[PDB]
């Protein structure tokens, strides 16, 4: 099997990665000592993408936890999966950037990028073959977004023939009190347009909306958001973790879902979302394409699905799933582009996530993601027309033309998204 | 005195080839370990299966098969679940898949492995003294099965220009498709392997799925077993006693008039759940819903017909079935000596998998017929190609691996010329 090296940058990336790894190790039947204890041979199949095989039946993950504060590493080690992770792969700085993108992109990310490059090269030179790099980080923070984009640039320089999959978390004002987050988000969006081939746009605004409306929980606690994003990430990666008709092993997913090198912003979603219940096929399918259910602040009625990869998990009849999805596609033919035929790919995995009898995960390159890049850019416009906190970033050697370049690139992306939405077959 | 070297490219090619060689060992009575109970008393070749099976010094009947794929999972599946039957030297694996990209299998990933496959092909051909050609097993939708097939066809046309090469392609279907760019791969591998292929039995999985649904969703195992049965009864005449179509030149001359029009159509009557008269099973071979290509032959004109009967079928009533077929006004032949149904009958009954998907039957029939009804399928494929090229969708995944932008326009011009030539054949 091929090998993926997992990279987590920032405390948001570290926390969501720890919850995601716990969900995977519960799903794959791996205990805290790294020994297999599951009851299905499919769980041990395709395990080399994520878990490195150590001595004496020890399946440790190939996770590179990167941060600039040791408190996040202490919180990772204090959890249940702390001894399960590789102790040699821990990289932590002394001083955090603290919502400073320039400090994590030009000084401290630059001063630790040689060490993380040495760790990445040590992991890569032991690879029989490299499949790609999976990155999970937040676009709003200081070392998260800046160090993620610097790692992306270094990986694209070193390995230009490898895929770059990013679980970029777009910041939102409803859960984050910091004001300078449109600067970091727009700068990282401009870097991810030019130096990345894949992006899973998980938005905290839609997560707060889901926890407020669906789960009826007023408080947007970070544990519930961690659990929801971990469940959606497990449902997304069930194609890579288990063999099937739709393998979608990174490059195949990019060939199927990405028609253009700039328009590679996905929209993951999870239909049976329940906090810490009859499940059937048509209710899951009608919950799959709902605006409220999706984890990005978008309106799918205003956009067109360029590609859809709906994956079902559990024990279900495949014929009924195919019939229901064909009925959905024919009933809503105005919601899909007519110049890309057969854009809906369905795969069924027999192993459900733990805690759920059935699961339904959807990935889509909808045109409705340009509403998110209009919202973040217009919050960036209200923070750049009055130059709020501009002395921090421009004092680190960043030119003020960099913000104009990022705004122009995001406006060009919005213009190209609208232009390709207006075209019809 | 004659040999054939089977070539399987892609996951579909490897799985179809493994199922087909399993059915060939089942039909000929060859043991799975490689020995033969009855025919190993001679210990030599030319026993009517020497065109496919080679005998080593230990008496093992190893097939003359090359399994090539850029993913080693299916190769290790063949090598584990067979192992002593297939030599590991002739089973070539690969490291990185082309991942539903023609240009990846044609310019970068397949080009680093084409020389080893050519050397293995020459090594297997050195044991053959009177070899006829190669059977290419591949699939149109994949990345390996299109790009590496096109580069292999180019290399075998440059190096083996005195030989004729068949083709066993899988036409993409919307029911089971793992990619969106299957029209792009299919059009590009049709344009590249137009001048290098002489008989292409392109069968779509939609027809096999519909047959499995209405006679037998069914998985890839049932589709693989039915397709292996179809291909085994297609190539039943080549491994048995000589009546007709026992050579690749016979296949190229009985059905293919043009250098470009080399797409036959197969049709199978006896699909029953695990009797029937000769007239109805001859009539069922003319049913458009039982064909291996989802198309209507009544809007086109036939060019040839090679009915191959299997089992204990009396040859007297075959001519009466032919007369009752020809009395109907559905079949409209071409008007330059169209001949008719060149029936050859093999008296050995076909063997089905014990407890598999098809029941054992006594009367079996296959209709290898050329027509102009494949032009509808090529029109569908070019319509899907034209819908994804007006806005230049998915273009960058091919140009980034060394291909050019003008190759798509060249393949579009080639497919327009193929459609125009099919229309010119279809118009008196
Ligand atoms: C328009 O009027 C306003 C309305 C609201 C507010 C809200 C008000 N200020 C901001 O968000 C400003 C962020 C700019 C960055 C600047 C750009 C960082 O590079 C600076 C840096 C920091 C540390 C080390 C090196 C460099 O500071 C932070 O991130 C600091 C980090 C420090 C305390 C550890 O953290 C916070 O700010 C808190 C303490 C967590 C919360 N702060 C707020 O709620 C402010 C104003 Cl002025
Ligand atoms: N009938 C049948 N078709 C198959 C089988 N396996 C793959 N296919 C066809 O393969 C097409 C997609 O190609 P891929 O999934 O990339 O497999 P491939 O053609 O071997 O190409 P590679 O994966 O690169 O080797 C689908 O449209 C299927 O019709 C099989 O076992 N049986
Ligand atoms: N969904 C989710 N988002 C988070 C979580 N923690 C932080 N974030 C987001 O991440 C951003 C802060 O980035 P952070 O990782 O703290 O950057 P750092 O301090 O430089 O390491 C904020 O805008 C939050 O919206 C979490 O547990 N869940």
């Amino acid at each position: 099997m091929r090998e993926i090296v997992h990279l987590q940058i920032g405390q948001c990336g570290n926390q969501i990665g720890a919850k995601f790894w716990e969900v995977i190790s519960d799903e794959h039947g791996i205990d805290i000592a790294g020994n297999y204890c599951g009851n299905a041979s499919l769980q041990l199949e395709r395990i080399n993408v994520y878990f490195n095989e150590a001595y004496s039946h020890k399946y440790v993950p190939r996770s590179i936890l990167v941060d600039l504060e040791p408190g996040t590493m202490d919180s990772v080690r204090s959890s249940k999966i702390g001894p399960l992770f590789r102790p040699d792969n821990f990289i932590h700085g002394n001083s955090g950037a603290g919502n400073n993108w320039a400090k994590g992109h030009y000084t401290e990310g630059a001063e630790l990028i040689e060490n993380v490059m040495d760790v990445v090269r040590n992991e890569c030179e032991s690879c029989d073959c490299l499949q790609g790099f999976q990155l999970i980080h937040s676009l709003g923070g200081g070392t998260g977004s800046g160090m993620g984009t610097l790692l992306i640039n270094k990986i694209r320089e070193e390995y230009p023939d490898r895929i770059m999959n990013t679980f970029s978390v777009v910041p939102s004002p409803k859960v984050s009190d910091t004001v300078v987050e449109p600067y970091n988000a727009i700068l990282s969006i401009h870097q991810l347009i030019e130096n990345t081939d894949e992006t899973f746009c998980i938005d905290n605004e839609a997560l707060y909306d889901i926890c407020f409306r669906t789960l009826k929980l007023t408080n947007p606690t970070y544990g519930d958001l961690n659990h929801l994003v971990s469940l959606t990430m497990s449902g997304v990666t069930t194609s890579l973790r288990f063999p099937g008709q739709l393998n979608a092993d990174l490059r195949k997913l990019a060939v199927n879902m990405v028609p253009f090198p700039r328009l590679h912003f996905f929209m993951p979603g999870f239909a049976p979302l329940t906090a810490r219940r009859a499940l059937s096929v048509p209710e899951l399918t009608q919950q799959m394409f709902d605006a409220r259910n999706m984890m990005a602040a978008c309106d799918p009625r205003r956009g067109r699905y360029l590609t859809v990869a709906c994956i079902f998990r559990g024990r279900m009849s495949t014929r009924e799933v195919d019939e229901q999805l064909l009925s959905v596609q024919t009933k809503n033919s105005s919601y899909f582009v007519e110049w890309i035929p057969n854009n809906v790919k369905v795969a069924v995995c027999d192993i459900p996530p733990r805690g759920l009898k059935m699961a339904a995960t959807f990935i889509g390159n909808n045109t409705a993601i340009q509403e998110l890049f209009i919202r973040v850019s217009e919050q960036f416009s209200a923070m750049f027309r009055r130059k709020a906190f501009l002395h921090w970033y421009t004092g680190e050697g960043m030119d003020e033309m960099e913000f104009s370049e990022a705004e122009g690139n995001t406006n060009d992306l919005v213009s190209e998204y609208q232009q390709y939405q207006d075209a019809t077959a | 005195m004659r040999e054939c070297i089977s070539i399987h490219v892609g996951q579909a090619g490897v799985q179809i080839g493994n199922a087909c060689w399993e059915l060939y060992c089942l039909e000929h009575g060859i043991q799975p370990d490689g020995q033969m109970p009855s025919d190993k008393t001679i210990g030599g070749g030319d026993d009517s299966f020497n065109t496919f099976f080679s005998e080593t010094g230990a008496g093992k009947h190893v097939p003359r098969a090359v399994f090539v794929d850029l993913e080693p999972t299916v190769i290790d599946e063949v090598r584990t679940g067979y192992r002593q039957l297939f030599h590991p030297e002739q089973l070539i694996t690969g490291k990185e898949d082309a991942a539903n990209n023609y240009a990846r299998g044609h310019y970068t990933i397949g080009k680093e492995i084409i020389d080893l496959v050519l050397d293995r092909i020459r090594k297997l051909a050195d044991q053959c003294t009177g070899l006829q050609g190669f059977l290419v097993f591949h699939s149109f939708g994949g990345g390996t099965g299109s790009g590496f097939t096109s580069l292999l066809m180019e290399r075998l046309s440059v190096d083996y220009g005195k030989k004729s090469k068949l083709e066993f392609s899988i036409y993409p279907a919307p029911q089971v498709s793992t990619a969106v760019v299957e029209p792009y791969n299919s059009i590009l591998t049709t344009h590249t392997t137009l001048e290098h292929s002489d008989c292409a039995f392109m069968v779509d999985n939609e027809a096999i799925y519909d047959i499995c649904r209405r006679n037998l969703r069914p998985t890839y195992t049932n589709l693989n077993r039915l397709i292996g049965q179809i291909v085994s009864s297609i190539t039943a005449s080549l491994r048995f006693d000589g009546a007709l179509n026992v050579d690749l030149t016979e296949f190229q001359t009985n059905l293919v008039p043009y250098p470009r029009i080399h797409f036959p159509l197969a049709t199978y009557a006896p699909v029953i759940s695990a009797q029937l008269s000769v007239a109805e099973i001859t009539n069922a071979c003319f049913e458009p819903a039982n064909q291996m290509v989802k198309c209507d032959p009544r809007h086109g004109k036939y060019m040839a017909c090679c009915l191959l009967y299997r089992g204990d079928v009396v040859p007297k009533d075959v001519n009466a079935a032919i007369a009752t077929i020809k009395t109907k006004r559905t079949i409209q032949f071409v008007d330059w000596c169209p001949t008719g149904f060149k029936v050859g009958i093999n008296y050995q009954p076909p063997t089905v998998v014990p407890g598999g998907d098809l029941a054992k039957v006594q009367r079996a029939v296959c209709m290898l017929s050329n027509t102009t009804a494949i032009a509808e399928a090529w029109a569908r494929l070019d319509h899907k190609f034209d819908l994804m090229y007006a806005k230049r969708a998915f273009v960058h995944w091919y140009v980034g691996e060394g291909m050019e932008e003008g190759e798509f326009s060249e393949a579009r011009e080639d497919m327009a010329a193929l459609e125009k030539d099919y229309e010119e054949v279809g118009v008196d």
